[PDB]
């Protein structure tokens, strides 16, 4: 089953983007003009004929990057029904990056959008909730680097935040990622396991 | 402001339902993992809905989010006869923790819009719904992949929240 979902995720959150009053402004021109450029390209392919969003990843980090609240937490939101759905996979290493992938900043703009108590309430919660979807997706290959960052975020948000939700949340998020790392960890050695038994026999 | 948890058995229809209210599409979904929440207006109270997994492993979390909770939208799948008993199950462990004793309780015997569909009665049953006090609730024939039962257990459901 091949999903227009994708595409109704990326479209319509460039649209809320590029919708937001303070986008309109020179002060978010950079991220407008991304937003625009994006859809130009989403839309120019979808009348025709896959489409790839690891190649629109610019717009999300910008709006990220806001001192908006809205903007960032329709970003962070978006980029976990990415994430979530595996459209955003971010298999692909930048230059000075490696041994790390798009992903892994994908999942460091994720964290960097905590700057501590004074943060909105909601993009803490959109934080946690894109962290924990990242974190426990059997699809992407994150860099332990990269996990325990997504796992000191989830920590620092969890000491720092006044909102009790938001500090549950943050709690059982951190349990439930840390089991999943610990039980994948544990079924990577069993795989790698069984192979060299299998090599064993010439 | 208040806050509302949507949990059942992996396949139930928990998100289709989610994003039926929250913007009346079918959207097209895959096993949560980890938790959907979204902010749903019925007119007219401000709701911050919870959508967990339903696989047997995500399960034991479900208690982890019961704090503060108001109400809770049990959803079961009408067709999943064999898994029933398992509903049932689950829907006592968590009205018996008491971070919920307050909480309004809502089932959604989803997927109604297939012929195979057990009846709102046999379901009522089958969960064991009578023998629940001191609870406040009601059954509910839904589809979320069309349109039926949304509107009246969700008004059900807000005038039951005003009256409490
Ligand atoms: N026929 C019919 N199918 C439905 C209905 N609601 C959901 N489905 C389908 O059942 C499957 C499960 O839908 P989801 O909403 O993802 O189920 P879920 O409750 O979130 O399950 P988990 O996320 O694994 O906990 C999907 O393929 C839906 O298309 C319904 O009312 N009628
Ligand atoms: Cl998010
Ligand atoms: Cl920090
Ligand atoms: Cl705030
Ligand atoms: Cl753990
Ligand atoms: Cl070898
Ligand atoms: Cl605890
Ligand atoms: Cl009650
Ligand atoms: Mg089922
Ligand atoms: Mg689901
Ligand atoms: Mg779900
Ligand atoms: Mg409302
Ligand atoms: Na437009
Ligand atoms: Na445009
Ligand atoms: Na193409
Ligand atoms: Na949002
Ligand atoms: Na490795
Ligand atoms: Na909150
Ligand atoms: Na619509
Ligand atoms: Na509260
Ligand atoms: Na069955
Ligand atoms: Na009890
Ligand atoms: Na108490
Ligand atoms: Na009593
Ligand atoms: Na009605």
């Amino acid at each position: 089953e091949g999903k227009k979902t994708k595409n109704m995720f990326l479209t319509r959150a460039l649209e809320k983007i590029l919708a937001d009053k303070e986008v309109k402004k020179a002060h978010h021109s950079q991220l407008r003009k991304a937003c625009e450029v994006a859809l130009e390209e989403i839309k120019a392919e979808t009348e025709k004929q896959f489409i790839e969003a690891d190649k629109y990843f610019l717009p999300f980090e910008l709006a990220c990057q806001s001192k908006c609240p809205r903007i960032v937490s329709t970003s962070l939101d978006c980029l976990q029904k990415l994430i979530a759905y595996g459209h955003l996979t971010g298999n692909a290493p930048d230059s000075t990056t490696p041994g790390k992938k798009l992903i892994d900043r994908i999942i460091e703009t994720i964290c960097g959008c905590f700057q501590g108590p004074q943060t909105d309430e909601g993009v803490q919660l959109q934080i946690i909730k894109a962290l924990l979807t990242a974190v426990t997706s059997q699809h992407i290959e994150i860099h332990e680097g990269t996990v325990l960052q997504a796992v000191r975020t989830c920590y620092n948000i969890y000491l720092a935040s006044k909102n009790l939700i938001n500090q549950t949340t943050a709690k059982a998020t951190l349990t439930q990622m840390l089991n999943v790392i610990f039980a994948r960890m544990e079924n990577q050695a069993l795989q790698e396991a069984k192979q060299m038994e299998k090599e064993r026999h010439r | 402001e208040m806050r509302i948890l949507i949990l059942g058995l992996d396949g139930a229809g928990k998100t289709t339902i989610l994003y039926r209210l929250q913007v009346g599409e079918v959207v097209t979904t895959i096993p949560t993992i980890g938790f959907n929440v979204e902010t749903v207006t019925y007119k007219n109270l401000k709701f911050q809905v919870w959508d967990l997994g339903g696989l047997t492993s995500i399960r034991p979390y479900w208690r982890c989010y019961y704090s503060n909770t108001d109400a809770v939208i049990y959803v079961v799948d009408s067709c999943d006869r064999d898994r029933i008993g398992i509903s049932k199950s689950e829907l006592v462990a968590m009205l018996e923790e008491e971070e919920l004793r307050k909480a309004i309780l809502v089932v959604f015997a989803n997927k109604q819009d297939m012929e195979q569909a057990m009846t709102s009665s046999e379901m009522a049953n089958s969960l064991g719904l009578p023998a629940l006090k001191d609870r406040k609730w009601q059954i509910f024939k839904t589809s979320a992949t069309k349109g039926t039962g949304l509107d009246e257990a969700m008004e059900w459901l807000v005038e039951t929240l005003k009256s409490r």
